[PDB]
């Protein structure tokens, strides 16, 4: 049993997987078995969601996170995001579940039966962490794989039925994207937008042409990059900047996944384009604005003149100005005036909310949607009692947006920690003092006193 | 060496009384700016319209506060999450009215304190130490990020960031209780176990090491003189300490390995505090404490209150009173 | 050869015995309906 | 007078930090 | 105290007839009210218009009267403003508007009766809490 | 060598669980305090004393169960099972809150037993009794909060009830009624608890990160031996590290460890002193200068005035259910509320 | 090293399990029946779900007299009728 105790490996059981660092065969098994676990969950969780699913309640009233992802791709839904066929969901679940058996088979085989190291077996599949060119080649294969993944999304949107478009003229619907945004000024312009309010960096993406165009770019960047890394070896300045070890590379990826986790958190919290409110529920900003809209409609029906109604502080009770003058809802939702959503936008003019439109053009479907969103705000308890923290038991609800934001924050946070842990460890191991200070060569002892 | 080389050598020098380092080149100016602005604002800033309702709250000493009541007041709810640097204001007077010092301070501070953490890794590397002191500091750091950045992001405004001041801190806590029932949240409960337990284990370790110091001094001198900086020999008897504590409880509940003990002392508070930070950072997205309001019902359907319902009434008091002129609509949704 | 009935044995049962009785009581409670 | 007092105590504490750091008794291996 | 046949006896119509609901109808009514109505009407208030609640005295003064099974069942098919003047199916869940309020698509006549009986029985249990709001929590 | 010394021998045998003369006080008191808590939280109501359900039997969960204080009309009755209230009736005694004084009083004697145990063991093993000395802080907290506080109030009703949610209620009560956050003795408590948690984390991390390489293993715990003479980590390197990061550093390990006792122990003792003032409603509730200014100037607002508005809401909203013996009826129209909410 | 039998000896022995596969389930069942029979309510004086209030009453039965508190509770119990 090669290296499967502390004496021989130098690693205790609780650091057991570090015993795998230089055993490329068993480590391939660990990786493939784990990819199995991810695929298993995607498949099983979907079947579970589908079994529990009542197609005439909103998804977001049903604790669903995976059906909403399938529906955003335009599968299984029609106008308004109404479920028209659950069979695409069943297919996604079954096919992942079946695929996980295969991955789990390969993982178990590599992990316990196959060759422990691959280097003797094959010079193509074997690798030395310290072989910079081999590391960049494998990285290159994976980049090409990822760019093909990104182009699968583009193929779905342009050639295989489209995507769910909450912004579609006349009402949300599945729509084929025929004119994806190619202009790099628009695509890369997102990357240079501020992440602060009213701007929101990439999270502000608000139309499927930009989404599809971005993935066209990203797919080509990733395939070009992958070819690059297969054809080159790292340059001198990169050689001198990094640590070249399995543990260092892990650290870099932990750092990157952490960053992606925080971004995903903000994406599901604020973005209502690639996370349609039809499927995920209203965003926090959306539901607060929907409350102001609800009472503006109510009191205006009763006779209030909502443009000239002064609230207790002197600011408009329903309507006021943003710091740059745009007309926006009043009360605490003043903070949310950068919110944009298909049910509100028909009321917006060049100067912000239009009082003429408010007085004359508000349709019953806007009243309904604002009422629905106001009463499904993403607030709720850990035991899924919907509403404010003092609300009574009655409504079983926590928004999928809160589930997805909180889980991803927690994950991103612990991944930053793992980044620091592994990056600091990789540095120390490379320099040779990860196990402690040499008592006969204690560096501080050869340094001058501070004073 | 050339100029650049010499500069690098000085920056990364292990011989500077305070380590500078590359993290330090960002840390030094950002922490100085945050400090200077805080000091001046705490003394002399005019009232700030925190809730965007033209109702300015006085935070500074010269405008009627003492050390306990004073604060640098969060930026205006009218601003929300918009970036409000000095040059976005038409004047300093406007910048002050709207709570611009708060943003300048918390952004330079969070950047500088993140660099403080990197700098702890950096020095440990220069000295040939193991690297994870910085991972311990990530716990208070993560908590500062939760209250000054993540909570404002979730709620949509830096006006809901923790104020920089003693009473404003309590204000943030009471309102947080009303809106999230944090006490009933298990991540805050783990936090409490982390800091009460950190204190307990701090006192325990202190008292056990102190109890077993080896006699090296007379009664007319401090026993502290019994230890000399840099001596090779341990200064207490671990075997007597364990002999003591294993009998206090029972043998196997006591640590006989100092490395194990010290790791536990690091891990218990740090992990609990990571959960505290994560409680704040996930209540930021309104996944709130347990809600057992009216959970216990009799055979007819009468509500039989429990202590959870009494909590609920205190929370209602906070909720209905906070920011008493800011709400126009019946639900407080952020 | 070890004794069976020791101070430790008593200490253990003073806790274990009511704990199991209580866990059975609390298990039964989960089936109580108003 | 109160503000002066608060700022005075604070400024003393800042001075104290300066002396405690730069004018500490130096630690000596001995 | 118990949930007795008497607590479960509520007005069927405006003409003095009552109906005694079974314990199972009471449970179905709670479940269905939670399913279709409690998002706005938790606890007997109305979140999108707090001026109107589901208290029995309030329902009695509605036009047509809504303090009986028939008035409530008819409300769930063809809801009106409080004075009977406007039909509001376009903005309030009802069978007539099951097309735009899809949760109403599965509700049967028996389900409407169960929801009605919930609205009438709950204040007999909860007194001022029903329709009281947070003051009475 | 009479019976006293023979008993002494037996009490002091080196066994899995040490007994001692202290064990005779400690074991029964601690067992009953803990058993009384488990018994009440599992089976016992607070219907007659508080109007609350409080046990698993009634449907509470681990967070909401409690053993609750007796009714306010009991005053500070010892509430002895054989006393004039329960008159020997175990059922009635449960219903009147007798388990509350049962747990608080056996708990108090049990803590005395525990501290005697720390002294007794230190003495036998030949170490200095600083662990017992440090334990005075838990004792000062228990005694101030569970005994002195209700003794200065109307009755045991206002002591904390033994329960997770119940203790949370006790925190929120102290905010709304005593403004206890404003109290500099509580603030010193906070600094010594958080300061102690800081010291615990930073010292554990420092030792673990200045370790000497004493084995070949990448998992470094095995490279220590209890009986070894040498320090397992470098004080000199640790000292340099913190001197350069923070400005100062420990240089004396005896001082370091003494300070780790001093800080959280001192914090707890300070918070206890504040709670003794609160027994008498002797609060730090207000800054008089603040109130005089705010009464005359309706534009003057600080976070201090804001938190008193929150306190007034807590008191008005919670008192009628939290203090049922007062029979409070507060009409809707008197309840303090801001706009809309 | 204090004389008693190691726990891990005890709990991996067949005799331990012969004894405990009886006494553990026996205790658990006895706890179960303490509740299922209703005995727990009677010993501790805890209301059953139908016993918090009389049919029409909505005031809690708060004890208000220290020395007659026993009788007051008895009186509250009688009124459940
Ligand atoms: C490598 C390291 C380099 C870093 C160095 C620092 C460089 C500067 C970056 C500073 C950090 C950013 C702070 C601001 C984050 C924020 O307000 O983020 C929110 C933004 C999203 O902004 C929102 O974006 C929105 C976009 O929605 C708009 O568009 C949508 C389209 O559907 C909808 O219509 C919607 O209604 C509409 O408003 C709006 O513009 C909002 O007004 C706007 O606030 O997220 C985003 O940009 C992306 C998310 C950023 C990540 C979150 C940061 C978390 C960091 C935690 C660290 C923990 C550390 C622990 C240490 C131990
Ligand atoms: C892709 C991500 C990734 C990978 C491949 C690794 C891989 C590795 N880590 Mg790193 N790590 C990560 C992310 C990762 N880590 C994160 C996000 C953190 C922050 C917590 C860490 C923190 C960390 C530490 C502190 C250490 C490692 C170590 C190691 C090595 C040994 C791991 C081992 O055997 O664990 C064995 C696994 C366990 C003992 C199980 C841990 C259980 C966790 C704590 C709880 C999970 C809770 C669960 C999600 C919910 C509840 C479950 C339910 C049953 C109730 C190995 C190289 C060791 C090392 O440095 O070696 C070089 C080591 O000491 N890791
Ligand atoms: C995703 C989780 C994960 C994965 C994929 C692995 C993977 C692996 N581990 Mg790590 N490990 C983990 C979590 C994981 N570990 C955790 C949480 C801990 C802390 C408890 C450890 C602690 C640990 C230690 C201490 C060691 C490993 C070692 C190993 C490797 C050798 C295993 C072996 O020899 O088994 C022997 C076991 C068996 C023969 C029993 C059966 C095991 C199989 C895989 C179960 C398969 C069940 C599955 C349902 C089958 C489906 C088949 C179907 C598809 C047809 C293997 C690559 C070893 C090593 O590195 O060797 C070089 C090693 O010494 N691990
Ligand atoms: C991204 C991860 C993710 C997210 C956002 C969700 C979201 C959701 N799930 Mg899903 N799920 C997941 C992963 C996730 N799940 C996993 C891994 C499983 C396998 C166990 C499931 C299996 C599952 C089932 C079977 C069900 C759900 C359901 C739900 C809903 C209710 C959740 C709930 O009530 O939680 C309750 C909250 C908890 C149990 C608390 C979790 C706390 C963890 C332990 C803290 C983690 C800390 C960290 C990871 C550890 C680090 C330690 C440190 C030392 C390093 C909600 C939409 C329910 C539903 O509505 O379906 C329709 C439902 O029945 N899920
Ligand atoms: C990343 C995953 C991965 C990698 C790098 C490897 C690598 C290796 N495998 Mg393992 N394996 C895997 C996953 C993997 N395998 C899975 C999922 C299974 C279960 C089906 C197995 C079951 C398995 C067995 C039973 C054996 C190997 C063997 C080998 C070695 C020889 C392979 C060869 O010569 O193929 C050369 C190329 C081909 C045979 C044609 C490849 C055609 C592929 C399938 C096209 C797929 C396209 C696309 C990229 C797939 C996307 C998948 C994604 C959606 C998940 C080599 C070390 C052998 C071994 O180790 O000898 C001792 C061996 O006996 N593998
Ligand atoms: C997983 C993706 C991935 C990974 C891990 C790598 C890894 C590597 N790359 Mg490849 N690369 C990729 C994808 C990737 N690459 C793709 C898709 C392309 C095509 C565009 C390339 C094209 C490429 C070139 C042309 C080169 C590399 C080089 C390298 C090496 C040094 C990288 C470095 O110093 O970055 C660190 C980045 C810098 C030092 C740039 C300045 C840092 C600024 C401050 C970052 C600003 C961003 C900030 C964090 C905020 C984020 C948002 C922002 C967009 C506003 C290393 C082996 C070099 C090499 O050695 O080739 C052999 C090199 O010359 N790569
Ligand atoms: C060291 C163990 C210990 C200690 C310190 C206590 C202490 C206490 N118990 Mg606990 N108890 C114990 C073990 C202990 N108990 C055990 C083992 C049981 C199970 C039987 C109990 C069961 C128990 C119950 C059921 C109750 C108490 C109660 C009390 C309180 C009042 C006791 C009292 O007034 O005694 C008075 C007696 C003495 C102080 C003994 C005096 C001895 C002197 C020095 C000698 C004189 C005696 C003389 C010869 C007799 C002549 C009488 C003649 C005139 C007729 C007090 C906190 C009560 C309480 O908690 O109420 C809230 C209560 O109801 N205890
Ligand atoms: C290495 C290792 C490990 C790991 C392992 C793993 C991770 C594995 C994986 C595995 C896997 C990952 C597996 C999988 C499996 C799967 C399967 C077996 C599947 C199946 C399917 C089916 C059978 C289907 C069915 C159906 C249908 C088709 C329809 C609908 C309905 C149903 C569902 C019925 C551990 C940790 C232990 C440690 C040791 C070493
Ligand atoms: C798809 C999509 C899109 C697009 C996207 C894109 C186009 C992206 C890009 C992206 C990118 C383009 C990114 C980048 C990144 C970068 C990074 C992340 C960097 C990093 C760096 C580092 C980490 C460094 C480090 C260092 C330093 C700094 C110093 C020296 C040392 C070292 C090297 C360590 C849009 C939005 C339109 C829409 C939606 C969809
Ligand atoms: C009061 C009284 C008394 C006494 C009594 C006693 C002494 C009792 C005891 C009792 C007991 C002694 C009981 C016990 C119970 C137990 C239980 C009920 C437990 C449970 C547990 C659990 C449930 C666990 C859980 C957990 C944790 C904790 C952590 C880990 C994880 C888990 C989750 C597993 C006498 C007669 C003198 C007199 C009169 C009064
Ligand atoms: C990797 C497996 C992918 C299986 C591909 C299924 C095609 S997807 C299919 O495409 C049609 C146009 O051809 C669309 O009209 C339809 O809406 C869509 O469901
Ligand atoms: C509970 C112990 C406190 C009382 C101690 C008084 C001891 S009394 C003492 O007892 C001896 C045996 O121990 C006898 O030999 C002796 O005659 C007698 O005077
Ligand atoms: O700002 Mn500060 O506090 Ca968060 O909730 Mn809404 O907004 Mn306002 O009320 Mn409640
Ligand atoms: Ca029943
Ligand atoms: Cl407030
Ligand atoms: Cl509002
Ligand atoms: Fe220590």
């Amino acid at each position: 049993a090669t290296n499967r105790d502390q004496e021989s490996s130098g690693f205790a059981w609780w650091a057991g997987n570090a015993r795998l660092i230089n055993l490329s065969g068993k480590l391939l098994g660990a990786h493939v078995a784990h990819a199995g676990l991810i695929v298993f969950w995607a498949g099983a969780m979907t079947l579970f969601e589908l079994a529990h699913f009542i197609p005439e309640k909103p998804m977001y009233e049903q604790g669903l996170i995976l059906i909403p992802h399938i529906a955003t791709l335009g599968w299984g839904v029609g106008p308004g995001g109404e479920v028209v066929d659950t069979f695409p969901f069943f297919v996604v679940g079954v096919v992942h579940l079946i695929s996980s058996a295969v991955l789990g088979f390969g993982g178990v085989y590599h992990a316990i039966r196959g060759p422990e190291t691959l280097e003797e077996y094959s010079s193509f599949f074997g690798y030395d962490w310290k072989d910079k060119n081999k590391m960049t080649t494998i990285l290159g294969f994976h980049l090409i794989v990822l760019g093909i993944g990104a182009l699968l999304l583009v193929a779905k949107a342009m050639f295989f039925g489209g995507l769910y478009d909450t912004w579609a003229p006349g009402g949300g619907d599945v729509r084929v994207i025929t004119n994806p945004t190619l202009d790099p000024r628009v695509i890369f312009g997102y990357l240079l937008k501020s992440p602060f309010g009213g701007e929101g960096w990439i999270v502000s993406v608000n139309n499927l042409e930009d989404v599809v165009g971005g993935h066209i770019w990203i797919g080509l960047i990733c395939i070009a990059g992958g070819i690059w890394h297969i054809l080159t070896t790292p340059f001198g300045w990169a050689r001198r900047a990094f640590i070249w070890s399995g543990e260092a590379y892990l650290s870099y990826s932990l750092g990157a996944l952490s960053m992606m986790g925080f971004i995903a958190t903000c994406f599901v919290w604020f973005n209502n384009t690639v996370y349609p409110s039809e499927f995920y529920g209203p965003t926090g900003p959306e539901a607060s604005q929907a409350q102001a809209m609800t009472f503006l409609i109510r009191d205006q029906k009763l006779g209030a003149n909502v443009g000239s109604a002064q609230g207790p502080t002197g600011l408009g009770k329903y309507l006021m100005r943003s710091p740059t003058g745009e007309i926006i809802f009043g009360g605490e939702t003043m903070r949310f005036w950068d919110f944009r959503g298909p049910w509100l936008e028909p009321l917006r003019g060049p100067n912000g909310l239009d009082l003429n439109k408010i007085k004359n053009d508000i349709q019953p479907w806007q009243e309904r949607r604002a009422a629905e969103y106001m009463t499904h705000a993403p607030l709720g308890s850990l035991n899924s009692v919907g509403g404010v923290a003092t609300e009574i038991n009655s409504v079983n609800f926590v928004s999928p947006r809160s589930w997805l934001a909180t889980s991803h924050f927690v994950l991103a946070f612990f991944f930053l920690v793992g980044h620091l842990w592994h990056a600091g460890r990789a540095r120390a191991a490379a320099a040779g003092f990860e196990k402690g200070i040499d008592r006969e060569s204690e560096p501080v002892l050869s340094m001058p006193s501070l004073d | 060496a050339n100029l650049w080389e010499r500069f690098c050598n000085w920056v990364t020098s292990t011989d500077n009384r305070l380590y500078v380092g590359w993290f330090g080149v960002i840390m030094i100016p950002t922490l100085l700016a945050a400090t200077i602005c805080f000091v001046i604002a705490f003394i002399a800033a005019p009232p700030v319209d925190i809730d965007g309702i033209r109702e300015p709250v006085s935070g500074s000493l010269l405008y009627g506060n003492n050390i306990i009541t004073g604060a640098v007041v969060p930026s205006s709810n009218a601003i929300g999450l918009h970036f409000y640097p000095i040059w976005e204001a038409a004047s300093l007077d406007e910048w002050l009215y709207n709570g611009g010092p708060y943003q300048l301070i918390i952004f330079h501070f969070l950047l500088g304190a993140s660099c403080y953490m990197g700098r702890q890794w950096e020095l440990s590397y220069r000295l040939g130490m193991r690297p994870w002191i910085c991972v311990a500091y990530s716990a208070p750091l993560a908590s500062a990020f939760a209250v000054f950045l993540i909570y404002p992001i979730g709620q949509g405004s830096f006006s809901d960031g923790m104020p920089l001041g003693i009473s404003g801190t309590f204000n943030f806590m009471i309102v947080f209780q009303a809106e999230h029932n944090i006490l009933m949240h298990p991540f805050h409960q783990l936090g409490v176990a982390g800091v009460f337990g950190g204190a307990l284990f701090c006192a325990m370790h202190g008292s056990l090491v102190t109890s077993s110091l080896i006699r090296e001094t007379t009664e007319t001198e401090s026993a502290n003189y019994g230890y000399k900086f840099g001596q090779e020999e341990e200064t207490y008897n671990i075997v007597a300490a364990h002999g003591y504590f294993g009998r206090l409880i029972f043998q196997y509940a006591s640590f006989n390995n100092s490395r194990s003990l010290h790791f536990f002392l690091a891990a218990w508070p740090v992990v609990g505090v990571w959960f505290a930070a994560l409680g704040i950072s996930t209540m930021a997205f309104n996944l709130n404490g347990f809600n057992f309001n009216h959970s216990v019902i009799d055979a007819k359907g009468n509500v039989i209150n429990t202590w959870a319902d009494i909590i609920n009434r205190a929370n209602l008091g906070m909720e209905v009173m906070h920011e008493r002129n800011a709400h126009n609509f019946p639900l407080d949704l952020a | 050869s070890y004794p069976i009935f020791t101070v430790r044995w008593v200490a253990v049962h003073t806790l274990a015995v009511p704990t199991i009785f209580f866990l059975g009581a609390i298990a039964a409670m989960q089936f109580i309906q108003r | 007078m109160e503000t002066i007092t608060y700022v005075f105590i604070f400024a003393c504490i800042i001075a104290l930090f300066f002396f405690a750091i730069f004018f500490r008794e130096p630690p000596r291996i001995t | 105290a118990e949930l007795t046949p008497e607590v479960l006896t509520v007005p069927l119509n405006s003409e003095g007839k009552t109906i005694t609901l079974t314990e199972k109808q009471y449970l179905e009514g709670k479940r269905l009210f939670q399913y279709a109505c409690a998002s706005c009407h938790v606890g007997g208030i109305t979140k999108t218009n707090p001026s109107l609640d589901l208290r029995t005295e309030t329902l009695a003064l509605a036009t047509p009267p809504r303090d009986n099974i028939e008035g409530l069942v008819d409300y769930m098919k063809n809801p009106t403003t409080y004075d009977g003047e406007q039909e509001i199916a376009e903005v309030h869940p009802s069978l007539r508007s099951a097309d735009i309020f899809p949760k109403m698509r599965n509700l049967t006549e028996k389900d409407l009766v169960a929801i009605a009986g919930h609205i009438l029985v709950e204040p007999k249990i909860l007194g001022d809490k029903w329709g009281g709001g947070k003051v009475y929590y | 060598r009479g019976w006293f010394d023979i008993l002494d021998d037996w009490l002091k045998r080196d066994r899995f669980v040490f007994v001692g003369w202290s064990g005779i006080l400690l074991f029964p008191c601690a067992y009953l305090a803990l058993g009384g808590w488990l018994t009440g939280t599992t089976f016992v109501t607070s219907w007659y004393t508080h109007g609350l359900a409080s046990s698993y039997l009634e449907g509470c969960n681990f967070l909401t169960v409690a053993v609750s204080t007796p009714a306010n009309s009991m005053g500070h009755s010892l509430l002895l099972l054989w006393g004039p209230e329960a008159q020997g009736d175990f059922t009635r005694w449960c219903q009147l809150g007798g388990l509350w004084t049962f747990i608080a009083l056996h708990g108090a004697f049990g803590l005395i037993g525990f501290m005697l145990r720390q002294f007794e063991i230190a003495r036998l093993v030949g170490v200095r009794p600083y662990n017992a000395i440090a334990f005075s802080a838990p004792i000062a907290v228990f005694v101030s909060v569970f005994l002195i506080y209700p003794l200065g109030q109307s009755s045991w009703f206002f002591a904390p009830s033994f329960g997770v949610a119940a203790i949370f209620r006790f925190l929120l009560f102290f905010q709304g009624f005593h403004n206890w956050t404003l109290n500099p003795f509580h603030m010193m408590g906070v600094a010594g608890v958080l300061g102690g948690a800081l010291l615990c984390a930073i010292h554990g991390a420092t030792v673990e990160n200045t370790l000497f390489q004493d084995g070949e293993g990448a998992s470094t715990f095995r490279a220590f031996n209890p009986t070894q003479a040498e320090e397992t980590y470098s004080m000199v390197t640790a000292n340099r590290f913190w001197s350069q990061i923070f400005g100062i550093a420990f240089s004396n390990k005896r001082w370091l460890h003494f300070f780790m006792l001093f800080v959280p122990v001192t914090g707890l003792w300070m918070s206890a002193i504040g709670v003794v003032g609160l027994a008498l409603n002797l609060r730090s509730y207000d800054f008089i200068s603040q109130e005089i200014r705010a009464a005359e100037d309706p534009e003057f607002e600080t976070f201090y005035t804001k938190n008193l508005l929150l306190n007034e809401g807590i008191r008005a909203w919670m008192a009628p259910q939290d203090q049922p013996h007062e029979n409070f009826v507060f009409p809707e129209e008197v309840l303090p509320r801001g706009n809309a909410l | 090293t204090t004389g008693e039998r190691p726990f891990s000896d005890i709990i991996t022995s067949v005799r331990y399990w012969v004894i405990h596969s009886i006494t553990i389930p026996a205790l658990f069942i006895a706890g179960w029946l303490f509740v299922s029979t209703g005995l727990a309510y009677d010993v501790f004086g805890t209301p059953r779900p139908d016993s918090y209030y009389a049919q029409e009453q909505r005031s809690i039965p708060l004890v208000t007299d220290r020395f007659e508190a026993k009788q007051q509770v008895e009186t509250f119990l009688e009124q459940l009728k």
